[PDB]
């Protein structure tokens, strides 16, 4: 079980601006296993990206991530009004053990 | 239809037991491993557990809150999963979401395979909830 | 009349069209089979024409008498009042009998004797 | 005194004999001249059913048509999902769910690129393959690959005749009156048969000989019910067939030199095809059909034309080819009345398939392009196949349908007059010498 | 000289090489048909030869006459101042008449003469 | 005796049986062309049979004398000792001008000489 | 003597000659539709006082059947389905089910992508290979490949034609015959004091083998050893035995067969489950008619060589593993059995069972060339079958010290010997009925 | 008294025929093992004063020898690889390592993705093509693909098969002769005065060329020169000349082979790297025998065409590359070179050498249809062909004004022509041996 923290926890950030979002685990687990998702309040969360740097299908152009072995990272280049959610960071490593979600806020 | 049947409501007490169930047609077991996540009011996302498709086996993994009491299994027929659970703790008040994945691969040829599409596409439920 | 024009008719009329029925009776593997299979039929039956001394004839005279196990016989039965293909019909179980004696008969019961005179 | 063997060479004699024959047309060249020889008076008992021309006749259309197909395009690259919905073109109600405009990825001359390809196919050749009804295939990709190309060959019925080989004699049966029921008093000898046109058909025999004083009935056994019953017409039925649709035929490359061709859009509203049959000209056919039944069957009853019992579409329904496409035309219009003992057409609907089976085999596949403009057929109904009911109530009542889809049927109807004889030129009788 | 060496030479000169052309006569799916051929090519003369009674020899005598018709010529020429070539070409438009004749003058009646003489 | 049932005898005795020799010398792609082969070889032998004047013979009788140079051996024993196998292979060498001369002599020959008879 | 040339026809004289034979049969491989069926009537002529002289190895009968079985496989395995698509690479591990220690690591479950139905779509099978199919890449662990995918295509389905060696007969055309030896000690080294002839041989059953030739024709009286030169270490050694040895040979593993569709109706077949543990294939040689039997060829080879002479029987030399091993079809399915326990013995002048262990390939390359590959298919459950060793092919190795010690090792990889070693009986003679003799007329 | 029909059999008798004729010799892609050694003894039957009519253009043994050529290549080009795997985009520019000025353009760099052995790998390829095999793809910068990707697939490597135009023979059937004429000064129609007869032609070569025919048959006193209508211009003047011209052709580039896997056993071979700088391939023709030679074909032509007529040779028309340029094969390799030097010059009523540039190219058509297309393999080192200059092929301008000065120009796009210029002397003829005439007897 791969422990996450998310470092932002509280971003604020007007629309238009690049949400930096970061997490990190003590754990070396491959780059393959990282993943980003999104949840809009009130609904289930979807997936952004896989696998640290590949796109999950129904996903703008804006979005993109990077990792190696504690620090985690993704790149909202832009955000929409459509953005503002709670992002989380997965560890797949076996177990899907998530951190505790960053909220973007305005 | 890419959407999971939801499944898994109605009241329980804790001094009894509850099962959920979900899943749908389209992105059937013989293409996916599914999985369970839950969430609390107020929390962030916390896996349960996931069990793989019929062929590669089926061996089924878990997070440490539901280990022993609280198992997942696969259907095979109707393409369904189940969650049990039984005697209902306090960090059990979640809503429980069924969710999974197909990567879709789409071939131009049938002679060299390094010319094609590619869709990785999750569908998730809306989920449940547990009278705890 | 042309190619088997007498074939319905009195065997001592259809004797006089015996040269009809020869001169054409020998004129893509299915059709090469066809002309191989037309070859050796035409020289199975000069083989045996040539054993019995009947090498380029139509009709030959041979030295081997008839059983009347073959037939009740009047010279008007046979060829006035029969047909060729009522003919080979009723002796057609007999035939081999007559075709293996005759060439027994023959060659060396012949040429032999012919060369002894010699 | 007595009789000497005498050996005669040149003797007009025949026996039954199987032999290959030689493929004449207009394959060799067909001699002008048929050069029959004297009807003569012979008796010859042959029959139908037993014969070998028919066989040989099948064997050889066999080759001859996939001689035809192996120089020509596969289409296996275009064995992939393809995705659908309804054509919305003032269809009318019996077209309904007829045509599905279909999309696909096809490949092209360069492995590295695809074409988006949209055509319109008959609901006939396509398969749902589940996972959502949206996702459907061709046919016959579950089996040997189909194949496409050489529009410019004709499936026309050219004439066929067949010849004798050195050694051998085709005898002709010009009894007016023949049937297996017994030898044939009226016998010619020919060098080569007429020529048969090699029509295809499951139902009813279209552009064959026709019978020239009544309406006839051959079978191999007429009180059993196993066999079919071939029955051949004095009087031909005019049968118009057609399918008013101003098409488009287009065509894409799927590879290096290998065409596709397809069917576009349709220009006008969508009907279906049909066939007309003149009622009063079938009425009279079938009222001389039953006369004739009447002469097998215990007479002086009731007898019924009957609806086909079902089976695969091949040989529940008239399938034909005609233009360079294939009919599945519905006759439910008829063989639907009983006969009693004391301008205005027909209309039968049809269905149209694009990618055929063939001669009861499913080791192939072939598809037929389509053709531009409007097709229409006019052909001439010599003959029908019937099936005789396996039983009745109290053993009256006879019904008959229609059935007999197998090939030999066919070409049982044209080859009836003809047998193979080998000629014996050695005889041996006695003479005085 | 050898095969065709005659060809040049006149008729009677000609007539003495009748074995030169005669053993010449006789010896991938090409091969193969190109040899049946050859073979069905010799056969149909020889039979022709022996319905006329010309089997077997080189030459020949017959029971039918020459119609004068047939020729501004006599025998002081036809042999000694013509070759084969020159003179197949002049007759060409006979050869079926001739053919036919001989058939019906030679063996089909001569062999019926034969069983007269019983 | 059967087919080839002489071959181990004296070669008096074994051209006794000749019929059996002769009667039996007619009968995916390779059994077309053995077929082929096999009439091939028949006529060829029946076609030189045929040019000696011995169509329809299976003894022969000519006019060309044995010169000494052939063989050296008596006329009874070339008929009571030896078998055929090594007879022909006495004289095998010769035997491509045994034909040359036979042929010479006979028929183009004679059939000239028949002609200046008639 | 005024004596005069006659001519004869109909005169029993042979020549030698080469022609081609006719196929006479009494799906399948050999006994293909394209052979004539013959009556139940062999003929012969109670033979005659005829000597003949006839050899082996000079034979061209003996080419006519290689050649002619050849064009028989290259064209029974065109209507079969191409394996190309299965050239792939393979994630593979090593099966774990019950497995004894002499077949650890002898089978390979492979997970390979393959095409189907659908051009567009793949699927992913689970299949078991043996050890000898497939050939590792990048010496990874997990990286592999089918033997044969760097050559000619692997072709081969059509489980339903047999490869049973279904006999053949030949037959000659008129005009030729067959001429037939019945001597009991019959060897290539000079003339055959009686013969007889046939039109047509019996049959021959086109087993295919390496260094037991099996189900054969057996001597009538006593071991005969036969070689083209004796003296000449390259030559090989055929040695038929007057008494048969029974082997039993088997795969005792009761293997699922599975089958997925590759393409357009093609068809594929791959063992895809091993009902029960894994055991050894393997082929018992009696020890009680083994030991005795093979003093007989001893007992001849005293004969051919000086005796009071030590001699041993050694195992193969090695090399490609199909002329080092007994190689065999049972069943349609290809043996590749060791024979170190029948060749280890040595003799001089002055019951018990021998197991031998078995390895199975499917993929092979049937023939010595190398431009064709086919993968048998598998068969369902287990297989079974017995066997008569009739004969040995045996190599003998060349030197000399103080002019003993003559070493035989089984081996040979050409398959000619395999017809040779029954075609030895017959010969091609052709017929020339005209001929020329002197008389008086 | 009168005269009796009588029959002769055996007659010397001669009739006009065609019939198939055998293929006889003396692996290949025309000079097959499945053609018939001839017999070695020349059995010419010799001259007799007989004289045949018979001639060109009507006669079918070239049409005969057209279809059996064709049909070859097709039984060696088809049981080969496919090259349809390599119809991908070429990256490539004008990359140079010491090109000459001449060859500017004449060789492309090109990178692409070949498939391999296994489905799941790729090639990281590099192959020297001409120019002439490529073309722009969409008409971009960059982007090129093999000039005929999009007719149908390019069939060959197999660079074992050779391409050499051994001679074939050509015999008739039993009942058939070949009528051979040994007129020195025979045109190509009307009676030839000397004829002699035999069973098997003369070996003819194969070879394949256009507008100057090589290696055949050199006339044996003058220029002769045939033509089906000498004055048209739908027809060919065929010219043969009594002196060989002595051509030297070369590909001086010393060119390195490599070769990749496509697919399971289908090889494909490529020009790589080349050793040393790179020149334009080339021929060499004498200059003093070729003046000479020209001046003869210009004697003779006036022996057919008016008195005081200026005849001058032009270069030829132009469009496809193959009907334009001197193409032949050598080694395997195909040769486009042009003859612009040759046919330069008006000729009036009273160690130097001429240098012929070439564009050699990979991938041809060959005869006259485009459903098919062959790459020829590369072949390595350097490439120095030797060879007869035979004859022409030439074409009349059509058009004059008051009867002068007549211009001609290569032709011979047509392959008929380089067999009509050795078939001159053969006429089918079937024998006739049964005859009538008149006797008395
Ligand atoms: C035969 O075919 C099969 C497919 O049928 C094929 O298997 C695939 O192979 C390809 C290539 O190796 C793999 O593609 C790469 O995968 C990399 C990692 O992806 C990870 O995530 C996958 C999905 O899990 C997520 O989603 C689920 C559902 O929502 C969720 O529960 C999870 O928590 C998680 O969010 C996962 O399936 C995958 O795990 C498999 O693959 C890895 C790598 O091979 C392997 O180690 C595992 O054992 C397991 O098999 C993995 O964890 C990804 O980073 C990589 O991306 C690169 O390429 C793409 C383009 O392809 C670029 O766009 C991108 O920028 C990167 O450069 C790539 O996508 C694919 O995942 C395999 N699929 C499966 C199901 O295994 C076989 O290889 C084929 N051949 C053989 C040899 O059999
Ligand atoms: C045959 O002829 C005899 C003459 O006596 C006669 O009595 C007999 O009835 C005849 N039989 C027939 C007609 O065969
Ligand atoms: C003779 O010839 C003339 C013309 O050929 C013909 O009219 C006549 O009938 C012939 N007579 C004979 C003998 O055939
Ligand atoms: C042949 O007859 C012609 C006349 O028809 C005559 O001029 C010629 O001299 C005759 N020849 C001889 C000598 O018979
Ligand atoms: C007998 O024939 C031989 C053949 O070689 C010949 O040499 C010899 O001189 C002949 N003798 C006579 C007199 O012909």
């Amino acid at each position: 079980e791969i422990v996450l923290t998310q470092s932002p926890g509280t971003l604020s950030l007007s629309p238009g601006e690049r949400a930096t979002l970061s997490c990190r685990a003590s754990q070396s687990v491959s780059s393959s296993y990282l993943a980003w998702y999104q949840q809009k309040p009130g609904q289930a969360p979807r997936l952004l990206i896989y696998g640290a740097s590949s796109r999950a299908t129904g996903i703008p152009d804006r979005f993109s991530g990077s990792g190696s072995g504690t620090d985690f990272t993704l790149t909202i280049s832009r955000l929409e009004p459509e953005d503002f959610a709670v992002y989380y960071c997965q560890q797949y490593g076996s177990s899907f053990t998530f951190g505790p979600g960053t909220k973007v806020d305005i | 239809e890419v959407q999971l049947v939801e499944s898994g409501g109605g009241l329980v007490k804790p001094g009894g037991s509850l099962r959920l169930s979900c899943a749908a047609s389209g992105f059937t077991f013989s293409n996916a491993w599914m999985s369970w996540v839950r969430q609390a009011p107020g929390k962030g996302l916390e896996w349960v557990g996931r069990i793989k498709s019929k062929t590669d086996g089926g061996t089924t993994d878990y997070a440490a809150p539901v280990k022993g009491r609280f198992t997942i299994s696969r259907d095979d027929s109707k393409n369904t999963l189940y969650l049990q659970m039984n005697s209902l703790k306090t960090e059990d008040t979640a809503v429980y979401y069924c969710t999974t994945g197909v990567e879709t691969y789409d071939f131009w040829s049938g002679y060299d395979d390094h010319y094609y599409d590619y869709y990785f596409r999750d569908v998730w439920g809306k989920g449940t909830t547990v009278t705890v | 009349l042309g190619f088997l024009g007498a074939a319905g008719s009195t065997m001592g009329a259809a004797s006089m069209t015996l040269t009809v029925q020869a001169r054409n009776l020998l004129s893509g593997i299915k059709q090469l089979q066809a002309r191989v299979l037309a070859v050796e039929h035409y020289l199975r039956d000069q083989q045996l024409l040539g054993i019995w001394g009947c090498s380029g004839k139509l009709i030959c005279c041979t030295n081997v008498p008839w059983n009347s196990s073959w037939s009740n016989r009047n010279l008007s039965e046979i060829w006035d009042n029969m047909t060729w293909l009522q003919w080979d019909k009723e002796i057609s179980n007999y035939t081999q009998i007559i075709y293996g004696l005759l060439e027994e008969s023959q060659n060396q019961q012949e040429k032999n004797e012919q060369d002894l005179l010699a | 005194e007595n009789l000497w063997v005498t050996v005669y060479y040149g003797v007009p004699v025949w026996k039954d004999a199987e032999t290959t024959l030689f493929c004449a047309s207009d394959c060799v060249p067909t001699d002008p001249n048929p050069q029959e020889i004297h009807l003569e008076n012979v008796t010859e008992e042959f029959n139908m059913w037993k014969n070998n021309m028919v066989e040989q006749m099948h064997e050889d259309i066999i080759s001859l048509w996939d001689q035809s197909l192996k120089p020509c395009v596969k289409l296996t690259p275009l064995c992939v999902t393809l995705q659908c919905t309804n054509v919305t073109n003032n269809i009318t109600d019996d077209m309904r769910g007829e045509l599905k405009n279909c999309s696909f990825n096809a490949t092209t001359e360069l492995r590295n690129k695809r074409q988006k390809v949209y055509s319109l196919f008959y609901r006939l050749d396509i398969v749902p393959m589940g996972e959502n009804s949206a996702n459907y295939r061709l046919i016959d990709c579950n089996t040997s690959a189909i194949t496409q190309a050489c529009p410019k060959v004709s499936f026309e019925p050219i004439p066929i005749h067949y010849c004798a080989p050195a050694g051998f004699a085709i005898l002709k049966c010009k009894d007016k009156k023949f049937n297996g029921t017994g030898p044939c008093p009226s016998v010619s000898t020919v060098q080569c048969t007429h020529g048969i046109k090699p029509v295809v058909s499951t139902q009813l025999l279209l552009n064959g000989s026709l019978a020239e004083e009544e309406v006839i009935i051959r079978s191999e056994n007429i009180t059993n019910n196993a066999k079919n019953i071939l029955v051949q017409l004095n009087t031909p039925v005019q049968i118009n067939c057609t399918r008013p649709n101003n098409n488009t035929v287009k065509s894409i490359r799927i590879g290096p030199g290998q065409a596709f061709y397809y069917t576009g859009d349709i220009i006008g509203d969508i009907r279906q095809a049909h066939c007309n049959v003149s009622k009063a000209t079938w009425n009279e056919t079938l009222g001389k059909v039953v006369k004739q039944l009447r002469k097998h069957f215990g007479n002086n009853t009731i007898i019924r034309f009957a609806q086909s019992s079902g089976g695969d579409l091949e040989v529940t329904t008239h399938s034909f080819n005609c233009g360079g496409e294939f009919f599945y035309c519905n006759t439910s219009g008829l063989f639907n009345s009983t006969w009693i003992s004391n301008n205005d057409s027909i209309t039968l609907p049809c269905r149209i398939k694009q990618i055929i089976n063939m001669w009861q085999r499913i080791g192939q596949a072939m598809y037929a392009p389509p053709i531009q403009g409007v097709i229409r057929c006019v052909s001439n109904i010599t003959g029908l196949i019937l099936t005789r009911d396996g039983g009745s109530t109290n053993s009256t009542t006879e019904t008959f349908r229609p059935g007999g889809g197998d090939m030999r049927d066919n070409w049982r109807s044209e080859l009836y007059k003809y047998k193979v004889v080998k000629i014996e030129p050695l005889g041996v009788a006695p003479t005085r010498c």
